[PDB]
């Protein structure tokens, strides 16, 4: 956790001696740092003068000379087609269901029925006359229940924590921290 | 939050009568303010070039005659004058609107490069 | 004279001073493309009116130093291959073909590359 | 200024050169001229190098005061304005000031003298070593400024020296140098717009009875580009002047109203009137004790002479250009020393001329 | 549509008097052989009989004070181009693609 | 009080070959889609007379409304309690001009109740005023004042609209697709006049447009299908 650290443990210039024994009886808190970086650790070998030589990383499906055909992993080739639903499509759903829930009749007595949502029809219509229960179970939700507006990330939640866990200011001050629960 | 110093509401009008009105009420108002115009931009012309030349620019849209040309020059027009009310614009603006200046022969305009 | 200083040519013909200023390069009198505007032309300017022209910035030709190079000769192969002796640091590899009776140069480095077998009608 | 300095885009000089312009005019656009203005850093000089700059004409500007002339530089383009340092005592310098231009502009003179420099070296000998040089530098077109009252034969030195610069100019640079003699030029920060609204004016009567015709500087700039920018005006000789005639004594009082300053006039020491001959012995002395270019004795006889108008001349109908009148420009150049603003036309001014004469 | 809508646009004058637009559909590059560019159209601006390109003395650059030398517009339909043109009283001129003539191509004709 | 550590020198893990696996990214948003489709349809239904149309692209649902249906349907999606979307984030616009109505107007609202965004379209012309949403969103006065600055878009019921982002006085829409990126005009410190003046523009290197050396070939394909399998007219299936 995010406890107090001794000085020592810091990577930064400090005094020694009896230097060190005067800091200590001095100052407020002795675990503060003098933030001058360690001349001996901070960029000693400069990023000029480096020992590491450097290799191009590659994930082997998609950098492989074998099983690495393009048109598998050309995922900008496969993006979703922009699809508009109009009033008429709304209607042909609620009235003729689904692809998954079919509600259409078949051969051209069901090609007749699709024929009649592939021009204009109003929503205002269709919800006037077709079954409640149509509503009740294609428009709304778990037996007529609004739907509501869809959340971006179903994982969003907090919960209250207190200064013994979040380390932060305490209970006067006027803020409260929130972690994931 | 409120509006600032001698803002309107934009309302888009549907008369033609209506809008003459605001014009012309529009148009004193510019000429009140000319004395102002000089002293606080310290023009180097008497007001009355000032309320001179406010005049010309209105008749230069009198003609038009679909309506919703007519609300967007009114729109733009309040939105000059609350600028210049407010000392918004420079002094080298100011100057430079009141400080604009016969063609030449063919041959003249031939001789130098012409357009 | 500025007949040579204003005519692009392969190769000069009077051998080249450092100290004269109005050569197109130090090591070169003449400019080395039909377009390349003469430096004798280029600081007849007011600009340089009152300037140090031997401050000025005159890097040497290049067309002058690339054939001070010899020319590599392969051995038993008619294909030479160039990546500007630098691998990553260098052109891209590209293989030039030595079939013909002549030194082909390499398009990224200048280099020029000629086979053995050809060397002594070359150096003629 | 307009949109293009020019008549036509090909220019051909004395000496063969053919200029050919490029662009509209604006600040991108060339003439293909490359003119050297001397003294560039003096009141005239702005103006002038500002107008050539401005629509691309290159111009050296010779120089000695090392910060007066930085503000030059925002009037041209990259490349435009050019910075010879220069002194008249140096030739090498003059001849590189004049190397590879095709106009020349001697605005060079003075009317008071220093302790490196007299009057006689500054009028006389600076001209007629520009002119030796800028002839032997092939220079197509010279143009040279004198004062309004060049005359060789006046006792007063100013036009002494003034009159006989005229003729070593066309002595040394040959029959071709035009020659202009502007009036007393008013302009913001003018020498002439200074002295008369400066308030404690110590022999005020002395000084102020001198009569002239007062006229504009941008004009003296713009008719300055016109004769460059012609061949046909050389060898002439220009005497550019106003129409209406004002006396000093007129203006200084006139200036007096627009300015707003009972009691305090007489007590600030705005009328400081005095005996002739302390003034001849106080500007004898600051001659040797004062730093500063002051009121000197030269000055002082100049007070005892009109403007003359050297009829055989030229003017501004000339150049097809209507004179500035003193009275639509004398207002916005006393703004900097001046309920609502009182703001002066053409009338009000005028009006104001008659109330100063009427007792 | 009908409106005179360049009113309210702003631009100067100039582009109503003195300057002329093209209403074009760019056509096929000889050297390409895609066939993608000649699908959309597209408006541009006449030069300027002088000002148009001029070198820059110093180094040597293309000055110009032509504003729309580098404006190209892009449209779907040829229609919407000429509506469009016409709303803010462009004085354009249409140029009409060139349209390739059909000839079947067969293998068997280099013999037949 | 040992003495630190060399971070330098402390071993590092050994990795062979890396394999990661490749997986279309839009898969991920297929939860997200349906959700948005039915949350869609359902603004729809409660509003026939409103919404022409709604879209949905991966996770942003769109609804599509005429400059009269603005207020009514910013209104219901405020008000209601399923899609409480008090905050507006943004007014924008985007030039058309082979269209009728050039100028596409879109607003960006966010639900922190339910922790969503919708999206509404609504289009314009050059002189059809819009409705003004300041009414209802504070946040959108400026957001309106900036698309009249740059686009000229009438905004009907605004209580202060002027210019905020160009100079006083200056002449044009600059994000309309006519108005070139150099403008019109310049400015310059003019010696004569004492001030800074205008003048036409005159650029000393003139714009390279190398925009001409674009794809002649097409260059991504049709796409792919992810409607949810919910949202497809079923197929009348073959008789006997
Ligand atoms: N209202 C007016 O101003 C009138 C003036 N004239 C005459 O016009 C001419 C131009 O004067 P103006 O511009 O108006 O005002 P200035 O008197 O300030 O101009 C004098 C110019 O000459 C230069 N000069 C003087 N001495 C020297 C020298 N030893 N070496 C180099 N340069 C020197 C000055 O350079 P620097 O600035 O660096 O000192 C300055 O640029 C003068 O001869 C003047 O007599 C005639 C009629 C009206
Ligand atoms: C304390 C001493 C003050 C000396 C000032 C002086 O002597 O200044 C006056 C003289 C004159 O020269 P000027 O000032 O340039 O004349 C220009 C001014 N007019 C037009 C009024 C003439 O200067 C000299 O000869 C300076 C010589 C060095 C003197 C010692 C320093
Ligand atoms: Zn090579």
């Amino acid at each position: 956790s995010g406890g107090p650290v001794p000085v020592f443990k810091k990577y930064t210039t400090g005094s020694k001696g009896i230097w060190e024994k005067i800091r200590q009886l001095l100052t407020l808190v002795p675990n503060r740092s003098t933030g001058n970086p360690l001349v001996k650790n901070y960029r000693v070998p400069p990023p000029g003068s480096q020992t590491l030589k450097y290799k191009d990383p590659v994930t082997i499906p998609a950098g492989d000379i074998v099983k690495n055909q393009y048109y598998d992993r050309d995922h900008r080739r496969n993006y979703p087609r922009l699809v508009a639903f109009d009033q008429t499509k709304v209607s042909g759903l609620l009235t003729l269901g689904s692809a998954q829930n079919p509600r259409i009749s078949v051969g051209e007595k069901g090609q007749k029925e699709l024929a009649v949502f592939d021009q204009s029809v109003s929503l205002s219509s269709t919800l006037a006359t077709i079954d409640p229960k149509v509503v009740k179970s294609e428009l709304l939700a778990e037996g007529g229940s609004p739907v509501v507006a869809p959340s971006l990330n179903k994982k969003m939640k907090f919960r209250l924590t207190e200064e013994s866990e979040h380390g932060m200011y305490p209970e006067d001050y006027p803020i409260r921290i929130f972690a994931q629960n | 939050t409120n509006p600032t110093a001698f803002a309107q509401t934009t309302r888009y009008v549907k008369d033609s009568t209506e809008m003459r009105t605001l014009v012309l009420n529009l148009y004193r108002r510019y000429l009140r303010h000319s004395r102002g115009f000089v002293n606080n931009y310290n023009l180097d012309i008497p007001a009355s070039q000032v309320r001179t030349k406010i005049r010309q620019e209105f008749e230069r849209q009198r003609f038009v005659k679909d309506l919703p040309l007519k609300n967007v020059l009114y729109m733009k027009a309040q939105m000059e004058f609350q600028e210049l009310v407010n000392f918004w614009k420079q002094q080298c603006h100011v100057m430079q609107y009141f400080e604009s200046i016969k063609g030449d022969s063919f041959v003249q305009k031939f001789l130098k490069g012409a357009q | 004279s500025t007949k040579e200083l204003t005519t692009a040519r392969i190769k000069d013909i009077s051998k080249p001073d450092e100290n004269n200023l109005q050569q197109q390069a130090p090591n070169r009198i003449s400019p080395w493309s039909k377009s390349q505007k003469p430096r004798a032309e280029a600081q007849d300017n007011v600009r340089f009116a009152v300037k140090d022209l031997a401050k000025q910035p005159r890097p040497y030709a290049a067309i002058d130093l690339i054939y001070k190079q010899p020319i590599r000769y392969i051995e038993h192969d008619n294909v030479a291959v160039c990546d500007g002796n630098g691998g990553a640091q260098g052109h891209p590899k590209v293989y030039i073909n030595l079939d013909q009776n002549k030194a082909i140069p390499c398009g990224y480095c200048g280099l020029r590359f000629a086979q053995a077998a050809f060397k002594e009608d070359i150096e003629s | 200024v307009s949109t293009f300095p020019l008549k036509s885009d090909i220019n051909i000089t004395k000496s063969g050169k053919t200029l050919l312009s490029v662009g509209q005019g604006g600040r991108s656009s060339r003439t293909g001229f490359t003119a050297t203005v001397f003294g560039g850093t003096g009141f005239l000089g702005r103006v002038v190098v500002s107008k050539l700059a401005k629509h691309g004409t290159n111009v050296v500007v010779p120089f000695r005061n090392d910060r007066a002339r930085r503000q030059l530089k925002v009037n041209g383009d990259l490349g435009v304005v050019n910075f010879v340092e220069f002194d008249i005592r140096n030739l090498k310098s003059i001849e590189d000031s004049v190397k590879y231009s095709d106009i020349v502009i001697n605005l060079i003179g003075t009317e008071h003298f220093s302790k490196n420099f007299s009057i006689e070296d500054v009028n006389i000998g600076a001209a007629e070593r520009i002119a030796k040089a800028a002839k032997e530098a092939g220079v197509s077109r010279l143009i040279h400024v004198s004062s309004y009252n060049a005359n060789p034969s006046s006792s007063s030195d100013f036009y002494a020296t003034k009159g006989i610069g005229e003729q070593v100019v066309r002595d040394n640079f040959g029959p071709d140098a035009t020659i202009v003699r502007p009036a007393p030029m008013y302009f913001r920060n003018s020498p002439f717009l200074n002295e008369l609204l400066q308030i404690k004016a110590l022999g005020g009567n002395v000084i102020f009875k001198k009569e002239v015709y007062p006229v504009h500087a941008l004009q003296v700039g713009e008719a300055i580009e016109r004769i460059a920018f012609d061949d046909a005006t050389a060898g002439q000789t220009y005497e550019l002047f106003g129409k209406e005639r004002y006396s000093k004594k007129e203006l200084r009082e006139m200036i007096k109203h627009i300015i707003h300053i009972g009691y305090y006039p007489y007590s600030a020491g705005f009328y400081l009137p005095a005996p002739e001959p302390f003034l001849y012995a106080f500007a004898l002395i600051r001659q040797y004790i004062s730093s500063q270019p002051r009121f000197n004795v030269d000055q002082l006889k100049r007070s005892h002479i009109n403007q003359e108008i050297d009829q055989s001349a030229k003017t501004f109908t000339d150049l097809g250009m209507v004179p500035d009148e003193l009275s639509e420009y004398l207002y916005r150049y006393v703004k900097p020393h001046i309920q609502n603003r009182t703001v002066y036309s053409k009338e009000d001014i005028e009006k104001l001329r008659d109330y100063v004469n009427t007792p | 549509t009908d409106l005179a809508k360049e009113l309210v646009s702003g631009a100067p004058k100039e582009l109503i008097t003195e300057r002329v637009a093209r209403i074009y559909q760019e056509a096929k590059a000889a050297t390409q052989s895609g066939q993608h560019n000649t699908e959309t159209w597209k408006i541009d601006w006449d030069i300027l009989n002088k000002g148009n390109r001029w070198e820059n003395d110093l180094m040597g650059y293309q000055s110009s004070s032509d504003y729309m030398q580098g404006t190209i517009l892009k449209f779907d339909t040829r229609e919407g181009a000429i509506r469009f043109a016409k709303g803010q009283g462009w004085d354009y001129y249409i140029q009409e693609p060139k349209v390739r003539r059909f000839v079947k191509k067969d293998y068997s004709a280099n013999f037949y | 009080e040992e003495p630190l550590p060399v971070l330098r020198d402390l071993p590092r893990p050994e990795y062979g070959e890396l394999h990661a696996p490749v997986y279309n990214p839009a898969e991920k948003y297929k939860e997200q889609i349906e959700e948005l489709h039915k949350f869609g349809r359902y603004i729809m239904g409660c509003l026939p007379k409103f919404v022409q149309q709604f879209s949905v692209w991966k996770d942003e649902l769109v609804i599509y409304v005429a400059p009269s249906a603005l207020t009514q349907v910013a209104t219901f999606l405020k008000d209601h309690t399923s899609a409480q979307f008090k905050a507006c984030m943004d007014v924008t616009a985007a030039d058309y001009p082979t269209r009728t109505n050039r100028f596409d107007v879109v607003y960006n609202l966010l639900s922190v109740r339910h922790n969503s965004r919708i999206r509404i379209k609504t289009y314009a012309s050059e002189v059809s005023p819009v409705p003004s949403v300041v009414p209802l969103f504070q946040g959108a006065n400026w957001f309106e004042r900036e698309t009249y600055d740059l686009f000229g878009i009438f905004f009907e019921g605004h209580p202060d609209l002027r210019r905020i982002m160009t100079d006083y006085g200056f002449q044009g829409h600059p994000l309309r697709k006519d108005f070139p990126t150099t403008g019109y005009t310049e400015v310059r410190y003019d010696a004569e006049k004492r001030r800074v003046v205008y003048e036409p523009l005159e650029l000393t290197q003139a714009w390279r447009n190398f925009t001409v050396g674009s794809s002649v070939w097409e260059q991504v394909g049709d796409g792919k299908d992810f409607t949810p399998e919910s949202f497809k007219l079923p197929t009348p299936a073959p008789d006997p």
